[PDB]
RNA sequence: UGGGUGGUGGC
């Protein structure tokens, strides 16, 4: 989840910005208020300790 | 599995379905007009690959970005004794007079979303009002009432029949009766009634 | 391994048939680009598989590469609301919501990725019969 | 005038060739043989004792799908007009079953062959589970383990497919007429050429092709049919056909009587 | 009853847009500059280039809702092969003798030009047609 | 949960007739008949069988909504025929054909065994 | 939130479905919603019989 | 959102608990059937009952003063079906016609005369469409300078309310002002315009039942030759954009009014690939047959358009963000599968493929950014629209 | 879960043909050919057995509840 | 028959 809050309707943090290859999901994000924020870790994600 | 969603519009018993040449009837009939603007051609590709992998009896690799074209699926459906592009000549169930266009027809994987109609039907005569404001309560769980909101009042003004609006915001809500002294104009007037 | 900073400094081809420069005009297949800019590339990385770019509620979808992408987003944000089998111990668990779908079929358009969400061994729907045909105005 | 021509027959299916009736009358036969055949199935289920890995209405549902013998069924009346308040042995086939995995190890498959008729308005051979061979254990109702006491008591009453399709008499009905489209009732969709791509019927070889010089026989009508009335085993296919015609007669005759009684 | 009679030469056939409906353009023999166009059905009455057509326009086939015909009655059409009913929808007195009648057969069309002395009785509302041969 | 009975498909109510006729007085010699508790299975069979007869002029049925097991039919024959009589003869002919059909089918299954 | 617009009663709410076997000014009513909501019709001298039946 | 968004109705009682509608009222409320909620307020007095029944009833709100046109028309199936019905070459036997004219609640009891008498009576469907539309209408339209001889059979002239010729489509009976519905309203009051939708929808549903209509995967396929022509054309377009690159990166390019060098560069790119898409989609439209289903639907206008068939079959075109081609998200490239500073169409998001053939993954992802634009738009600018609309109201 | 009784589409009773299907699978058959031998020829009674995946074994993996 | 916060989902 992403804490910009919702103050700022800005479409630059909501873009599918093109570092996203294999890191988040270009399909999945909810409909509406969450959209552009909520990033599902991909089927090749791993978290570095 | 491509979003072409919606509700069960209607239920037909068994005979009243259309039915192809062997006896197969269908169970779910999405709309032609659901397709051509939504541009979801993958849904057709799934239905076709489904029918083939049913008849040759195994589960076909539909993981994307392979050389699985449409041509292999077409040739296999034909060479296992069928039409190449899916269609079979289906019938009216009320006459059997053949449906003039051939109907496209197969299995596909379906799912069941969590909503139902038995969780969002609600109507309300009266009942629970809040202590604080005596306007009827909010939520489904306490059998609340609906918010006849701002822009509903806007369209009531646009129609103009304000007598309906005086029904809505007086009479099916917190109808309330006060008193005024006509000189200082206020509501300070203490009301005893059986002593009057 | 690479994170998003080394993603800056790499050079990828998508599938391992594109590493060797390949050999036409068949109207079934798909058209990879030529990559004839660098005559002598130094590819450093090639994808294991492209359907590994997806999310978990995205690899379920049969052929995501033939749709209008808002419907991909919709299918991924509806795949979570399936009725099915959530864990196999619903006898002993006591939870405020649980729903078992009766007769769950692994889809005939399985993927190769649904082995790794076990969905062919716990599915959440069925195969019923599609027939895309306006019949009596009820699917308008 | 109308002529019957049986082509195959065995006990799981019949493929006949009804010739020279209208199209509506043949499809009306089809609608009958899915819908209005009075048969017998499990109508109220009362668990005496269950402790299974399966829930209850689950198993009552699956029991409702189970094929019974109803060859003798027309001397059994309908449930909602039989002269008893709740069930007696005039209109029921009471199955009481309790298999029970006694011994604390292993797999117990309550099959169709273990299902016991206890009573029934006998000795009409109704309500037996249908048996492929006689060594047909059959319908996979339950898998029981250690002490899982499953004692069930069913009633069997008589419904049609209109109430619910657990009273389906039969399975799947082919239907076609004019396999070479000599009426042009249908219109092919076609990329290239209509003749090449739509493969011939399984009744193509029972008639001739059309000749290209022939005109559209506008006063011709559809006249030869083919259908396939398979069985669940609950009836035999000849009996299915017979009683479906019989029932359709009876409905038509009741319409006749209401005409003549309003008259 | 018949208010027209002439015999025609089939010059063009346009199947084209329609698999069951074709457009003929018939130029008269007995008096030229009488141009006749009639859209027609193939599979009730196939026609071909350079045949012969007897063309007749009537207003009553006797020699209100349509039932299908009995056997005991008889028509003017009984010596004919392709009988279409129509409606006179546009009547334009044009030039010197450019006299154009537009009568529509319900989705089907019929343009007719030529001398005033033939077409002069045609100013009606419901006009049949009766193709012979 | 407002789900009604599914024996509303064949069982008539008490004071409702199974066969409810009203003659339509727009045109002469036409009738409207309110069938209770059926579907197409009666109706199409009656339609094409009333179609081929000479004296029958107009006959047409509609099922108002398929979530209700009723339908209504229109029946205008020619001038002379009381059309009720024609429909009763239609039932006679249909049962004649089908009883012949059952008869020869019994014979043919006798041979095919 | 409470005076210009508020919540009120004699409402109802559901999910919809198409049905072309209808006029243009008709809307389908599920039976339970017809049971819950009501309408005060005045007992007049031209509607006694049916209203007594609706009591019954 | 507008003064029809509350409309009065009448009560029909049905089991199986959902709300039923007509489908002609789908356009004014803007409701689809993927799960909308619609409320139902009830009057509690006689006064408000008459208020609703005389003002907010649907037949008195047909014509929107927004744009002085009817805003309640025909939707998906009734429309594309009636366009398939009253093509010129459509004939019906008498027997099915009996039922079809039984469905009209306003039919008198008189069949028309069948437009063929012999050798076997048929009809054409335009007279059946004429059974619904009442007596006293005129409508004359000239599309494209047609004649009174009508070769393409488009256009429309109606006298008496019986069709004389013409394929009845959206641009007559849709939402277009001065159409059929508006004319009926002006010439006959509300109630007959109410019964128009009943007559047409019940008729064309019964006929679109007994005909039927479907859509299959072949309908977006053209033959291999037209695929070759589309491929040649779009390849020649990529040659053209190579010429653009050659001259502009050889500094041979002339600058438009008001835009500097990269802006006119990208504007040239946008025009050129749009020309590619338009000519290719035009060829793919031209080849397709007329028994082809998809071309029937777009040529009916009940749903979709030209760019739909172009995108499904021939080319999808350029993926956009904010009108432009795609930003170099990284340095000099808009994925890590590309080289630096390559303004080729496959870099910055031109789908060369159809939908049908499959996308290369990069092209799939760039179309994901298109959907991302659409999502952020539809859930962000509706803030400004709601606030503006509230302020104009108050 | 466990095999249903009829087909979903047509209504031919199939539930008996589960154990026979596994026993035919044990010899190394192929699944289509095994359905071929059982006389399953419409695809309705081919998807009603071909898709089906088995959970009730996992429910009997619970060593005794009582 | 609570309030009051907060989260996720529907159009
Ligand atoms: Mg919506
Ligand atoms: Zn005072
Ligand atoms: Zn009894
Ligand atoms: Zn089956």
């Amino acid at each position: 989840n992403t804490p910009i809050g919702r103050d700022g309707k800005l479409a630059k943090p909501r873009q599918l910005h093109n570092t996203h290859w294999g890191l988040v999901c270009p399909a999945e994000t909810p409909e509406g208020q969450a959209c552009g924020l909520v990033k599902n870790l991909s089927l090749l994600s791993g978290i570095s300790i | 599995r491509h979003g072409q969603k919606g509700t069960i519009g209607v239920t037909y018993r068994h005979e009243d379905m259309p039915f192809s040449a062997e006896g197969i009837v269908p169970d779910l009939i999405i709309n032609p007009h659901a397709i051509p603007s939504r541009m979801t051609v993958a849904h057709l590709i799934e239905c076709l690959l489904s029918k083939v992998g049913s008849i040759r009896g195994y589960e076909g690799d539909a993981t994307p970005f392979t050389d699985l074209t449409v041509d292999a699926v077409s040739n296999l459906l034909r060479d296992n004794g069928y039409q190449s592009r899916g269609f079979e000549v289906m019938y009216n169930g009320h006459t059997g007079k053949k449906l003039m266009a051939q109907v496209f027809f197969g299995p596909t994987y379906y799912q069941r979303l969590r909503h139902m109609v038995d969780d969002k039907i609600h109507a309300r005569a009266r009942g629970p009002v809040q202590v604080l404001t005596r306007q009827p309560v909010e939520g489904r769980s306490r059998d609340g009432g609906l918010r006849f909101g701002e822009m509903e009042r806007d369209c009531m003004i646009a129609h103009g029949a304000a007598g309906f609006l005086k029904e809505r915001l007086m009479e099916a809500s917190d109808a309330f009766r006060v008193h005024v002294c006509g000189i200082c104009g206020l509501m300070s007037v203490i009301a005893n009634l059986k002593k009057n | 391994y690479v994170d998003g900073e080394e993603e800056e400094t790499i050079m990828i081809a998508m599938t391992p048939e594109d590493l060797q420069t390949r050999s036409l005009n068949d109207t079934a297949k798909r058209i990879k680009p030529e990559m004839s800019t660098s005559s002598h590339h130094t590819f450093t990385h090639c994808e294991i598989h492209p359907s590994m770019i997806l999310g978990v509620a995205a690899s379920i979808i049969p052929f995501p590469d033939h749709n209008q992408s808002p419907r991909n987003t919709y299918q991924s944000a509806m795949g979570k609301q399936a009725m099915g089998v959530f864990l196999t111990n619903y006898n002993v668990r006591m939870d405020t919501m649980a729903n078992i779908l009766y007769y769950p079929q692994k889809p005939l358009a399985k993927t190769q990725a649904m082995e790794y969400l076990k969905f062919r061994e716990l599915p959440a729907g069925q195969n019923a019969i599609v027939a895309i045909a306006c019949y009596s105005g009820y699917n308008q | 005038e109308p002529k019957v021509n049986i082509i195959n027959a065995q006990d799981d299916e019949v493929e006949l060739m009804l010739s020279d009736v209208n199209l509506s009358l043949a499809n009306s036969l089809r609608r009958t043989m899915l819908a209005e055949v009075p048969t017998l199935a499990i109508d109220l289920v009362e668990i005496k004792m269950n402790t299974s890995v399966l829930a209850d209405e689950f198993i009552s549902h699956r029991l409702g799908l189970i094929p019974l013998v109803s060859e003798d069924v027309e001397e059994m009346k309908y449930s909602r007009d039989c002269t008893c308040e709740d069930y007696c042995d005039e209109c029921s086939v009471v199955l009481e079953l309790s298999a029970r995995h006694e011994g604390e190890e292993g797999t117990t498959d309550v099959y169709s062959s273990s299902l016991i008729k206890v009573s029934g308005p006998g000795n009409l051979n109704v309500g037996e589970p249908v048996r492929r061979d006689d060594y047909d254990q059959g319908i996979l109702l339950c898998k029981l383990r250690n002490h899982q006491e499953l004692n069930i008591r069913c009633i069997a009453k008589k419904g049609i497919a209109k109430e619910h399709a657990k009273w389906s008499p039969c399975s799947a009905i082919a239907f076609e007429y004019d396999p070479h489209n000599k009426l042009k009732h249908t219109d092919f969709w076609f990329e290239v050429d209509a003749k090449k791509e739509w493969p011939d019927s399984k009744y193509a070889t029972w008639e001739e092709p059309p000749k290209p010089g022939e005109v559209f026989d506008y006063k011709a009508k559809p006249n030869r049919f083919y259908m396939t009335v398979e069985t669940t085993g609950s009836l035999k296919a000849n009996q299915v056909f017979s009683r479906g015609i019989k029932t359709l007669q009876e409905k038509l005759a009741n319409v006749l009587f209401e005409l003549e009684n309003s008259r | 009853s018949a208010l027209f009679d002439d015999i025609f030469t089939v010059q063009t056939v346009d199947n084209g847009r329609y698999n069951k409906v074709s457009r003929i353009i018939g130029i008269s023999t007995t008096n030229s500059a009488i141009k006749l166009t009639l859209d027609i059905n193939n599979e009730m009455f196939p026609v071909s280039q350079d045949d012969s057509l007897t063309v007749t326009l009537a207003n009553s086939l006797s020699l209100k809702s349509w039932r299908p015909p009995k056997p005991t009655d008889k028509s003017l059409a009984d010596d004919y092969d392709y009988v279409m009913f129509g409606t006179v929808y546009k009547f334009e007195e044009g030039d010197e003798d450019k006299i154009k009648v537009y009568v529509s057969f319900g989705g089907l069309l019929m343009c007719l030009e030529g001398g005033y002395k033939s077409l002069a009785s045609l100013k009606q509302d419901n006009l049949y047609i009766l193709i012979r041969r | 949960m407002n789900a009604p009975d599914r024996f509303e498909l064949f069982i008539l109510p008490d004071d409702v007739p199974k066969l409810k006729i009203t003659p339509d007085s727009r045109v002469p010699n036409c009738i409207i008949i309110k069938f209770e508790r059926e579907d197409h299975t009666l109706a199409n069979l009656l339609r094409e069988e009333l179609a081929l007869y000479p004296d029958v002029t107009f006959v047409a049925y509609k099922v108002e909504h398929p979530l209700f097991a009723n339908f209504v039919m229109r029946l205008q024959t020619e001038e002379g025929t009381r059309p009720k009589q024609a429909l009763e003869r239609a039932c006679a002919s249909i049962i004649n054909k089908l009883k012949t059909l059952d008869h020869k089918f019994n014979e043919e299954w006798n041979i095919k065994n | 939130g409470n005076l210009m617009g508020k919540r009120v009663d004699f409402s109802a709410r559901t999910v919809i479905s198409g049905d072309p076997n209808l006029e243009l000014d008709q809307v389908g009513v599920p039976i339970s919603i017809a049971k819950t909501l009501s309408y005060p019709e005045t007992v007049t001298q031209y509607n006694i019989h049916r209203l007594t039946e609706y009591v019954r | 959102l507008h003064k029809m968004s509350m409309m009065a109705h009448r009560v029909k009682v049905m089991p199986y608990s959902t709300f039923r509608l007509n489908l002609s009222v789908t356009s004014p409320y803007n409701a689809d059937f993927d799960g909308d909620e619609m409320n139902l307020h009830v009057p509690q007095s006689e006064e408000t009952r008459a208020e609703l029944s005389q003002l907010c009833a649907v037949p008195l709100q047909i014509v929107s003063p927004q744009s002085n046109k009817p805003v309640m028309g025909i939707v998906q199936d009734t429309l594309c079906g009636v366009r398939k019905m009253t093509l010129r070459d459509t004939f019906i036997e008498y027997e099915q016609v009996m039922n079809m004219l039984f469905w009209v609640p306003s039919w008198d009891g008189v069949v028309p005369q069948p437009a063929i008498l012999k050798p076997k009576p048929l009809w054409t469907g335009k007279q059946l469409l004429s059974i619904a539309i009442p007596s006293g209408i005129h409508l004359q339209r000239t599309d494209g300078g047609n004649s009174l001889l009508s070769p393409k059979d488009n256009g429309m002239l109606i006298v008496d309310g019986k069709v004389m010729f013409g394929v009845v489509d959206k641009k007559t009976v849709g939402s277009g002002g001065g159409g059929l519905i508006h004319t009926v309203m002006r010439e006959k009051g509300p109630k007959i315009c109410a019964e128009l939708f009943g007559n047409i929808q019940k008729v064309v549903n019964y006929w679109l039942l007994h005909n039927g209509f479907s859509i299959g995967i072949g309908d977006a396929i053209a033959d291999a030759s037209t695929m070759k022509e589309i491929t040649h054309a779009i390849s020649s377009a990529k040659e053209q954009v190579q010429e653009i690159i050659y001259k502009a990166q050889h500094n041979e390019l002339e600058l438009k009014p008001g835009m500097t060098l990269r802006e006119s560069f990208e504007g040239e790119v946008s025009r050129t690939l749009n020309d590619a898409r338009d000519s290719a989609g035009r060829s793919a439209e031209m080849n397709l047959k007329d028994l082809n289903n998809v071309k029937q639907m777009v040529s009916a206008g009940s749903k979709g358009s030209f760019i739909n068939i172009a995108q499904m079959s021939a080319c999808v075109g350029q993926q956009m963000v904010e009108g432009k081609r795609i930003a170099f998200g990284f340095a000099d490239r808009s994925l890590p599968h590309f080289t630096k500073d390559d303004f080729s169409p496959e870099s910055k998001g031109f789908v060369e493929n159809s939908y049908l053939r499959g996308l290369t993954p990069q092209e799939f992802f760039f179309h994901a950014m298109a959907g991302r634009e659409g999502l952020i738009d539809t859930a962000v600018k509706t803030a400004e629209t709601g606030y503006i609309q509230r302020r104009l109201v108050k | 879960m466990i095999i249903p009784v009829r087909c979903f589409s047509c209504g031919k009773v199939v539930g008996d043909k589960w154990d026979a299907y596994l026993r035919l699978l044990e010899e190394g058959k192929q699944e289509g050919d095994a359905l071929d031998e059982l006389k399953l020829k419409r695809y309705c009674c081919r998807r009603m057995v071909l898709t089906h995946v088995d959970l009730i074994e996992k429910f009997l993996r619970y060593n005794p509840l009582e």
